[PDB]
């Protein structure tokens, strides 16, 4: 099973939330430009075919039990020139409300607690040249997931993160039985000081710094038919905790545990490579990847097919995904569906995601 | 009174105002499902959370066709 | 587990006995202020 | 904000009766598992 998981804060930020990455099995670092590209690339918004664009997403949790708990989502793009973009993103994850009380009559004052989660970040894309293009993201994180009773604080704990993204588009090459599309992606993401849920020095956790590397490929017949086949590897830059220990029997616990805590980021970003006693082809285990297909028709029909995989002895969240989008005039229906592969409980399981995306302003070609 | 769980931040039990159709409450509480699945009915309407742990806890109360979720705090 | 370290549920206590009822180590029986002469000062509390 | 009552457990009557049971644990600097009550003890070496 899982030996040893990296402890990060904040892991909501790596949790699909819109319905096109989470039916392609939560990849999107290098599919086709689009609306909801701020969570995995920010760098395709500058090859966005429309002026701009909004788009509400949401992914319910637990949804036999409560109805309240979800992760809702807003963005909203803005391209100027041909050459660049703004985006601007806000990922809410909250439990609904609890309207707590201590009396019996139907009329006395309630207090509402709703521990909430939410990131908001902007981001500015500027295409380099005509096929690559790249992005910097400022992102400002909130946890308020505590309630206050008495010798408990539930203040909120912020942080805040940059993420750097490249997006290469190659132009249409022809073939001989099609004439496909390469693309390519990169993104580092949650690069920022360690959030403190405790407002103390020495307790706090690393945001979940991401990587991800992807490449995809668009066949396309008669013009309006495609077959986009995505390839997603993505990794932690943060130091796994050691195991067993490398010197009682607490005293190396402890001791191993407290030096892999007195780590800053900047040199946990570097010391992510190793810090095991495996070799190389047991590092290498540290990457989980992802594989997608989806096939549109006549640009208003899509659906999706994806496979997402972690190692065994990590995380372990393996699953496959469909997704179906339609386009009516401007807006964008997608609906998710996932289903489990691992002996864990994932709490997407039975859960239909939704995302709505409204388009407007001028067509601008795409190269 | 149309449906209340007066003492949601509880160091003890629940009291479930409702209607005349008994209850089928049940908690689950942070993580998957770890069903308590009491019988309340209309006048004995009293739970028991008060061993289990501390946290934010899932209900399903169930008047029968009045399937009204939410969440309780143990304290 | 039923928690019982709850700083503000506690108050402060009577005289106690030691041995039996009958023990008079900390004036327990007595019926005048010397009741409380063994009470030593307690602070209970959790740091904010 | 609740005044200070002599009635603990609000059922709005003081009880005066003194049926209980006496447990009792040493506090001393060399306290050792297996006797005392004490079913463990961990050590932490070296605290930030």
């Amino acid at each position: 099973d899982i030996e040893r998981p990296i402890t990060t804060g904040v892991p909501f930020l790596l949790v699909a939330a819109d319905a096109r990455a989470a039916g392609l099995g939560d990849q999107g670092v290098a599919t086709s430009s689009d609306v909801f590209s701020q969570q995995w690339n920010p760098a395709k918004y500058a090859f966005a075919e429309d002026a701009q664009g909004l788009s509400i997403s949401y992914t319910p949790y637990l949804t036999d039990l409560a109805n309240d708990i979800s992760l809702g989502q807003v963005t909203y793009y803005n391209k100027i020139n041909d050459r660049s973009a703004f985006a601007g993103s806000f990922r809410y994850f909250g439990f609904g409300g609890i309207e707590l009380r201590q009396t019996g009559d139907p009329n006395e004052p309630t207090r509402e607690v709703n521990p909430n989660e939410f990131a908001l970040d902007g981001s500015y894309s500027l295409k380099l040249s005509e096929t690559f293009s790249m992005a910097v993201a400022a992102r400002y994180i909130r946890s308020n997931l505590k309630v206050a009773t008495e010798e408990i604080d539930a203040s909120a704990a912020g942080s805040f993160a940059v993420d750097v993204a490249g997006f290469y588009q190659s132009e249409e090459i022809a073939y001989s039985d099609f004439n496909g599309r390469w693309r390519a992606g990169f993104n580092i993401q949650n690069l920022g000081p360690k959030i403190s849920y405790d407002h103390d020095d020495l307790s706090a956790n690393f945001l979940p710094a991401n990587l991800r590397v992807g490449g995809g490929f668009d066949f396309i017949f008669d013009d309006y038919n495609k077959l986009g086949v995505s390839l997603e590897l993505t990794k932690l830059l943060v130091p796994t905790p050691p195991g067993p220990g490398t010197p009682s029997q607490s005293q190396a616990d402890e001791a191993n545990y407290k030096k892999y805590k007195d780590i800053g980021w900047v040199s946990g970003i570097f010391k992510s490579f190793g810090d095991a006693p495996g070799g190389f082809s047991e590092e290498l285990k540290e990457i989980t990847y992802s594989a997608a297909a989806e096939y549109m028709y006549q640009d208003a029909f899509a659906m999706r097919l994806g496979y997402y995989h972690e190692s065994p002895m990590k995380g372990a969240k393996q699953f496959f995904s469909l997704g179906a989008g339609f386009k009516y005039s401007m807006i964008k229906v997608d609906v998710s569906y996932l289903f489990s592969a691992s002996k864990v409980k994932n709490p997407l399981e039975n859960t239909l995601r939704f995302s709505l995306t409204f388009n407007f302003g001028d067509k601008y070609e795409t190269y | 009174s149309d449906f209340l769980v007066y003492p949601n931040p509880t160091k003890s039990n629940i009291s479930f105002l409702f209607d005349n159709e008994t209850a089928s409450v049940s908690i689950y509480s942070l993580l998957g499902q770890k069903l308590i699945e009491k019988q309340i009915t209309n006048q004995n309407p009293v739970l028991s959370v008060e061993g289990l742990t501390n946290g934010l806890y899932f209900y399903t109360f169930d008047a029968g066709s009045l399937h009204k979720t939410g969440k309780i705090i143990k304290q | 587990t039923i928690d019982m370290r709850s700083a503000y549920a506690w108050s402060l206590a009577s005289t106690p006995f030691i041995t039996s009822i009958n023990d008079n180590t900390f004036n327990a029986n007595s019926n005048t202020l010397e009741y409380g002469f063994k009470r030593a000062k307690l602070s209970w509390y959790t740091i904010d | 904000t609740l005044p200070d009552v002599e009635d603990i457990n609000r059922d709005n009557t003081m009880s005066t009766i003194n049926a209980y049971y006496e447990y009792s644990i040493d506090v001393k600097p060399g306290m050792q598992v297996g006797e005392n009550y004490i079913t463990d003890i961990r050590e932490v070496t070296n605290v930030d």
